[PDB]
């Protein structure tokens, strides 16, 4: 069919362009060429389903060769699932991208797309058009093949792979054995780098070191060796002055084994060493190198205890290195005898403590490329019997980050398949019917399960499996020797003297600082700090500076905003030098810039805490802002992300996405059970484009991916991997997906209080307050909005004539004080600023907009008299029309604070005394329509008669219509609720209005089907639609219901966050495609009964900076009477 | 009683059906000394209670198989008769007697109340006597192989405890009793294809399986009870076939129409010292032979220190503060980290300063993130572990023996499994465990506590 076609675009449609397909069912294809021509060809544009069957002729063109696609399927399939077989490199990937690696497979280059599946720790491939004579390492070095391969399709892919591979190995290792013998005889090792790559230079380096330490073990030169290696150690710095980075870094892990050397030796210098049985030695581990071995991936061997372990040489480089800590060496201890018994673990602490970093630290050790896999995704089992071929087939060897959060479903369906290459293992059996074949088992598979501090420890692994899985306590790591050898390599000044000045900043500080939950800084940090330290001696880090500056530019940042004086006195009670302000001054500059012209004032709180932002752009990987919406947590994102690019000279890469309203399958995809493959999702196909062609657009361009919510872990710990250090996101079927170094995270909350330290400390934190504006600098930007205000029918000349009086206002402290005043009284929704002063200036523009024709002939100073009561009225309305009528009142006492009229003395009050179009006012007294009633419809509750608060309600709403906003009706049916709904939903045939049923569980695809109804959709060239019921006519939506739709397990209004993308970002995430659609002129109002009676939902905190309300309960018995 | 029992939650879920097939088994399926004619009704309710409770304990809880031991007896031991507690019951319930431990059957024997509480609830002074009354309390098939030995009808109802795998033993029974170890590991269709299909060919086939997972794929159950029938019958079908439910950790709901028709057994993964240390050194057999045969006896040593640390596992937080799943693998992981230094364990030179330091933070050196912990299990090293044989170092347990060039199986009674339970009756030997004896005392209290509940709980019917 056509999705086979899609699927097959590669196969039937790239093998015709260029036809080296298995002529079984070519001769099939030769019939599908014959329409080809179209649908291929034509397809260069035209991919898709319905793309396709819009391309011209697919009346046969797709449907002849449909059938043909049948006949062809027949074998086809079942082709590339013996492709896929016989490559265990293809279980990496799905059909569709091995049907265009077939289905072009002359182009070697498409190959080559797939290496990092394919292929192992490599970065790129040293070739020519279908030939190859080199291969570049992960770390950019590389290594030469031992003999020019020809890469065309023609000599069969898997006898090609097979044959790049053995090539690559005999370089792996002969001219290993070439580096062992220059290096153990004496050869100087910029000679020996120069022929031959560095993970296993070391380890010969290792092998030949291990001999001489031999000779001192038996107490012939403890000292001299000492000296020995101390001598290398000054040479090698000496020559880390070479321009090359990745050789002085070569050089600078041979340099920091040296300084293990320096460590170990030292020890077995200080120390009665019984030979090499003396745990300095037993205990730390030695090398042995077999140059007669045909084998060229086994040489060396690992030992200590009284072990050696066979060293792979997988072709890696010198990317990582972990610190030879005791705790390091017990985990690479505790991990080969686990290895041994084949029995896997489980460990148990931080990244930033060893996590991830102590596996990866012995699959280093190892010679192995370890497969991480970031276990939080939709791994349908199904898929992953996929990927067990590829991974069995091979032995790559398995680092499961965080995996019990993976579903249950999964874990004990794969615990079968799992169970029986487990017992294969033990067993010695080879080839294990995985998937749908028998699959060759490979012994060098591991599983080694790692997790962040667990949820409180629990037990989520069964014990069936669990039991069989050793602990590693990762609490800690010789954090000591981390830091300090990281200084010392690092040719810090002063690795020893300021790191124990570092001791003594951090406890000072830790005996000063609050303890902000939103706040760490363990070796987590302090490797975040390490890694700051030789660059921040250039940005100006005197000896001590260096780090206090590090302490202004990480942890500070995360620390509650009133602690800033808390770093910069303690960290002053040992260096004066307490850091420096960023020292890109300019863009903290243009960040202030970008608030002013944001309305905003900008403080240096908030402009501090965004130098902090800018100093952690560098230095993490992560931030979480925390704090007030449009005054920190959001402001700062809104206005440091201008800056931001400027910071680095990147392009401003910021990706929003609504994550509340798709599920963690329309984002990671969906199971395809008639496959065994998954749909890949939003985010699972995003990241797979990260690494096949997004970041070959944003390679260096600065991406922050923003997290819009508060911490709920269903949408943060699939990330965890990038908050930890691993940056990686593994999918069902083994599609590695790495998070690159110009990708952070950018979190915007101001409460993670909904899981454990575990994931919240893995990342940095940028904490703001309210603090950020005061109710001046929240008008400065209203200011700046009533300058622009509102309607294009005022000419603002009117809007001036009337609103200086609310500009004089916004300058009394009498303004600020009703904002503190609707703070005292009790009112239905929570009173916010950024919701209040949109109200009251909403409402107060609007009855200008009204003026704006009347206005024009009315007498200025008039209307200016009349209006400080109808103003009074916006402020009496915004402020106090959202609560109970008493509540309300006692607003209204506050009266006396309006510029224009300052008087608590007014009679009726303004919010009675309405203003008219001719400067008069009209007291709104009784208006219980008593002439309304006379006959015929006396009992029928549909012509029911109202009060003046349901009255009051619409006179208020009037306005709001004219700002056609979210206005919420309160109170209970029947008491004006449903009294007012009758009348408001009938107030003109100018707008089109639905009443929307909202239960607690009624989904907004319930409504939206009947919605669909009820809207319609102008489908642009973009994706895009927009469409009232009728043309132009708003669509008054309306919502029976506003406080009944159930919130998520941590109290997240989802129903909401999709209603106001849908209306307040006039567009909408359509899951099914994942798509940003627009939407026209949709106007959502509603209905609720008290929120404060039992059991009614609560709404956000920036719901409340946006949403407009109306109070009414149960009529008075006086009303009642008329 | 049972109604009793049957407060215990859905431990005891068993039911009117199996009580009736429970006398059924009393008066048929047991001993032949039940014979339903009298005078054999004294020795019949001393049958009664050895079959009542061989499946009703195994349906319950420690605490209420104690104190149904000290409950249950005043019928099936003394056909209703009343009797008097001393020590702890009088510390937390009074009783109107109280005379510690060190009295044992003196001043006991007064009229209508009767000399057995009297005597061992002095022992109560630490609760034990709930076990010193020596009263045929023991179930008859406590063996989990003389579990699954009984007739099929009573499915295997596994009720395992949390990080304890009681599957891995059926496992290993299965093997054991050599009958098709076929295991269900439920959640998948895959897995409902063999609920389906690989369980009805092992109707006829006569195969062992193991429902992993049980409660995973619960829904099952909506049917299942039919196949419960349908299964019970293919037992007979081949007389081999075998069903097995499993997952139950703590608080794991089992259906009453189930235990009220399976053998409801509770898996306890309890053994003291020398149990541990005598299981563990059967199965290791020779990895510390493999030259040198000097690790022969560090694996002793390693069964040792194991059942020590499953001593002190039970006692946390005496123990240690964290209470980490301390197992077999990583006795047996010891055992391999044996096999790794027998390069230098070949004879004396085996480097077991570094080897002890590694028993810390190696094999035992798993969960525990606590520094404590870690020097606990490092102070047992120093206690216990050193390279070779004839170690003259803890003769407390009795581990001086010259058990060098024979291995784990070949001598291990020899020496070693020839040994009692060489258990400090008056402590854990807290010496041999580093701990703190105050527990132990606080201990004896917090015991009395729940015993004195559980003890007015269960007594109204027993």
């Amino acid at each position: 069919v056509q999705f086979y076609w899609l699927d097959l675009y590669g196969i039937l449609g790239e093998n015709l362009d260029i036809q080296n397909f298995l002529p079984l069912e070519t001769s099939k294809f030769k019939s599908l060429t014959s329409e080809y021509k179209m649908i291929t060809t034509r397809a260069f544009q035209l991919d898709t389903t319905i793309e396709v069957i819009h391309i011209p002729n697919f009346d046969t063109t797709l449907k002849l060769t449909i059938d043909s696609l049948k006949m062809i399927k027949s074998s086809l399939s079942t082709f590339l699932e013996r492709q896929r077989r016989q490559f265990p490199r293809f279980y990496f990937l799905g059909n569709d991208d091995l049907l265009k690696i077939i289905g072009s497979g002359k182009h070697h280059d498409q190959v080559s797309k797939f290496m990092k599946k394919m292929f192992g720790s490599i970065e790129s491939i040293i070739f020519f058009e279908d030939s190859i004579t080199g291969v570049r390492s992960v770390e950019g070095e590389v290594l030469n093949l031992n003999e020019k391969i020809e890469l065309k399709d023609s000599i069969q892919a898997q006898e090609w792979l097979n044959i790049l591979d053995t090539e690559i190995k005999l370089s792996v290792f002969t001219q290993f054995r070439d580096c062992l013998g220059q290096l153990k005889d004496g050869t100087d090792i910029e000679v020996v780098v120069s022929k031959y790559i560095f993970q296993a230079i070391l380890l010969s380096a290792q092998v030949m070191w291990t001999e001489l330490v031999e000779k001192c073990l038996q107490t012939n030169e403890f000292s001299k060796y000492w000296k020995e290696v101390d001598m290398k150690i000054k040479g090698l710095l000496d020559k880390l002055n070479k321009s090359s980075d990745n050789v002085k870094k070569k050089i600078e892990a041979l340099l920091v084994e040296y300084l293990h050397f320096n460590n170990v030796i030292g020890q077995l210098k200080n120390c009665s060493t019984k030979e090499e049985a003396r745990l300095l030695w037993a205990k730390v581990q030695k090398f042995y190198q077999k140059n007669d071995t045909l084998d060229d991936l086994n040489s060396v061997f690992i030992s200590q205890s009284g072990y050696l372990l066979q060293y792979k040489f997988e072709y890696i480089g010198i990317p990582e290195r972990l610190i030879y800590t005791p705790l390091l060496l017990v985990g690479f201890a505790t991990l080969t005898d686990s290895l041994h018994q084949k029995y896997g673990g489980c460990f148990f602490g931080p990244a930033g403590t060893g996590k991830t970093e102590t596996v990866k630290a012995f699959g280093q050790n190892l010679g192995r490329v370890v497969v991480v896999f970031n276990c939080d995704d939709s791994f349908d089992y199904q898929v992953l019997s996929r990927l067990l071929v590829g991974i069995t087939q091979i032995g790559a060897w398995g680092c499961f980050d965080e995996f019990n959060r993976l579903d249950e479903k999964v874990l004990s369906a794969v615990s079968a398949n799992i169970q029986q290459i487990q017992n294969g293992l033990q067993v010695g059996k080879s080839h294990i019917t995985l998937l749908e074949e028998e699959t060759p088992l490979s012994p060098h598979t591991a599983v080694f399960i790692t997790l962040n501090p667990g949820y409180n420890g629990r037990s989520e692994l069964p014990e069936n499996l669990k039991k069989s899985f050793r602990e590693f306590s990762m609490k800690s790591p010789q954090s000591g020797t981390i830091a300090e050898m990281i200084l010392q390599i690092m040719g810090f000044e002063d690795s020893k003297s300021l790191a124990s000045k570092i001791v003594h900043f951090l406890e000072l500080l830790s005996s000063k600082c609050s303890s902000m939950n939103h706040y760490h800084f363990g070796l987590r940090t302090l490797k975040g700090v390490l890694r700051n330290c030789s660059p921040l001696v250039s940005e100006f880090g005197e000896g001590e500076k260096t780090v206090v500056e590090s302490l202004k530019r990480v942890i500070l940042p995360s620390l509650g905003d009133t602690d800033e004086l808390v770093f910069k006195d303690e960290l002053s009670k040992i260096f004066d030098s307490a850091g420096t302000p960023l020292n890109s001054k300019a863009i903290v500059q243009c960040l202030k810039d970008a608030g002013q012209r944001s309305g905003f004032s900008m403080s240096e709180e908030f402009l501090k805490k965004c130098m902090q932002f800018y100093y952690m752009q560098k230095t993490q990987q992560a931030l979480i802002l925390v704090g007030k919406a449009g005054c920190g947590k959001t402001a700062t994102w809104k206005t440091v992300i201008d800056a931001m690019a400027i910071f680095d000279g990147h392009a401003n890469v910021v990706y929003v996405i609504d994550t509340k309203v798709l599920t963690k399958e329309s984002l990671y995809g969906s199971m395809l059970k008639a496959t065994l493959e998954w749909r890949d999702g939003l985010f699972t196909s995003i990241l797979r484009r990260v690494n096949d062609d997004i970041t070959g657009t944003f390679k260096n361009s600065r991406i922050w991916v923003v997290f819009d919510s508060d911490l709920d872990p269903e949408y943060v710990e699939a990330m965890n991997s990038v908050l930890d250090d691993n940056k990686i996101l593994t999918l069902p079927n083994g599609e590695r997906l790495p998070i690159p170094p110009n990708f952070r995270i950018l979190f915007e909350t101001d409460n993670l209080d909904h899981t454990t330290p575990a994931t919240i400390t893995r990342c940095g934190l940028l904490w703001f307050s309210t603090d950020v504006c005061s109710i001046s600098s929240k008008i400065d930007h209203l200011l700046n909005k009533s300058y622009e205000a509102l309607d294009n029918k005022l000419s603002m000349f009117e809007l001036d004539k009337l609103k200086d009086l609310i500009s004089d206002s916004f300058d009394m402290a009498s303004l600020t004080n009703i904002f503190t005043c609707s703070n005292d009284l009790v009112h239905i929704l929570g009173v916010r600023t950024f919701n209040k002063l949109e109200t009251a200036v909403q409402l107060a523009v609007h009855l200008i907009s009204s003026y704006r024709q009347w206005f024009q002939n009315l007498d200025d100073k008039s209307l200016k008299d009349v209006i400080t009561l109808l103003i009074k009225r916006s402020l009496l309305y915004a402020l106090a029309g959202d609560s109970t009528g008493e509540s309300q009142r006692a607003f209204i006492q506050t009266i006396n604070t309006y510029f224009g009229h300052d008087s608590q003395e007014l009679s009726d009050y303004s919010t009675i005394v309405i203003a008219n179009d001719k400067l008069s006012f009209s007291s709104f007294c009784s208006e219980i329509p008593s002439v309304s009633l006379e006959a015929h419809e006396v009992m029928r509750p549909d012509i029911v008669i109202p009060t003046i608060d349901t009255i009051k309600h619409e006179k208020i709403f009037y306005d709001l219509l004219n700002s056609k906003r979210g206005i919420i009706l309160c109170g209970p049916p029947g008491s004006g609720k449903t009294m007012i709904m009758n009348n408001a939903l009938r107030n003109s045939s100018l707008y089109d209005v639905v009443g929307i049923n909202f239960s607690k569980d009624t989904t907004t695809e319930h409504i939206l089907s009947a919605l669909h109804r009820h809207t319609n959709y102008v489908t642009t060239s973009k994706g895009l639609t927009l469409l009232p019921k009728s043309d132009i006519k708003n669509l008054v939506l309306f919502c029976d219901e506003i406080n009944l739709p159930k919130l998520d397990k941590y109290g997240s209004q989802n129903v909401v966050l999709f209603l106001r993308q849908l209306m307040e970002k006039q567009g909408f995430w359509k899951t099914p495609e994942n798509k940003w659609v627009t939407i026209e002129r949709i106007h959502i109002v509603g209905a609720c009964n008290p929120p404060t009676d039992p059991g009614r939902i609560p709404m956000s905190e920036r719901f409340t900076r946006h949403a407009a309300i109306l109070y009414l309960g149960y009529p008075s018995g006086k009303s009642l009477s008329q | 009683m049972l109604e009793k029992f049957g407060q215990f939650h859905w431990f005891y879920g068993i039911s009117i059906g199996q009580f009736l097939s429970c006398f059924k088994r009393v008066f048929i399926k047991k001993s032949r000394e039940t014979r339903a004619a009298r005078t054999r009704v004294d020795e019949i309710l001393w049958l009664l209670y050895q079959e009542v409770y061989c499946q009703f304990s195994t349906a319950l809880d420690k605490k209420f198989k104690m104190i149904m031991a000290m409950t249950m007896f005043c019928l099936y031991k003394f056909d209703i008769e009343s009797e008097q507690y001393k020590e702890a019951v009088l510390t937390m319930i009074g009783v109107l007697s109280e005379s510690s431990d060190g009295v044992p059957k003196l001043t006991v024997d007064t009229n209508d109340d009767l000399r057995y509480l009297w005597d061992y609830v002095t022992t109560k002074s630490y609760i034990s006597a709930l076990n010193w009354f020596k009263n045929e309390f023991f179930v008859d098939e406590w063996n989990i192989a003389d579990v699954v030995a009984n007739s099929e009808n009573n499915y295997f109802t596994m009720a395992s405890e949390r990080d304890v795998d009681g599957t891995f033993k059926l496992i290993e029974l299965a093997k054991a009793s050599k009958e098709s170890l076929k295991i269900i590991p439920l959640g998948s269709i895959e897995n409902l294809n063999y609920a389906q299909e690989e369980i009805s060919k092992s109707k006829i086939e006569g195969g062992w399986i193991l429902l992993q997972n049980i409660q995973m794929s619960l829904s099952w159950v909506k049917t299942y009870l039919h196949k419960h029938v349908e299964e019970t019958k293919a037992a007979e079908e081949h007389e081999k076939f075998k069903m097995f439910m499993t997952c139950h950790l703590t608080g794991d709901k089992l259906p009453a129409p189930l235990l009220q028709r399976t053998d409801r057994v509770v898996y306890e993964d309890i053994p003291g010292i020398l149990d541990t240390v005598k299981d563990l050194w059967g199965s290791q057999f020779f990895t510390g032979k493999i030259s040198g045969v000097w690790s022969v006896y560090c694996t002793f040593l390693l069964s040792w220190f194991h059942a020590l640390i499953t001593a002190r596992t039970r006692l946390v937080p005496h123990g240690f503060s964290k209470k980490y799943y301390f197992n077999d693998c990583d006795f047996q992981f010891a055992s391999v980290y044996l096999e790794n230094v027998l390069a230098t364990n070949s004879t004396n030179n085996i480097p077991w300063a570094q080897v002890r330091d590694h028993i810390a933070t190696i094999v035992y050196g798993g969960k525990i993130d606590e520094e404590k912990d870690l020097e606990v299990v490092a102070k047992l090293c120093a206690h216990v572990f050193c390279g070779s044989d004839n170690l003259q170092i803890v003769p407390g347990v009795r581990i001086p023996q010259p058990l060098l060039q024979q291995s784990e199986e070949e001598e291990r009674a020899r020496l070693t499994a020839i040994l009692s339970n060489t258990i400090e009756p008056a402590d854990s030997l807290s010496s041999w465990l580093q701990l703190p004896r105050e527990s132990i005392l606080d201990y004896e209290r917090l015991q009395a506590k729940e015993v004195a509940s559980s003890t007015e709980q269960l007594l109204q019917e027993m």
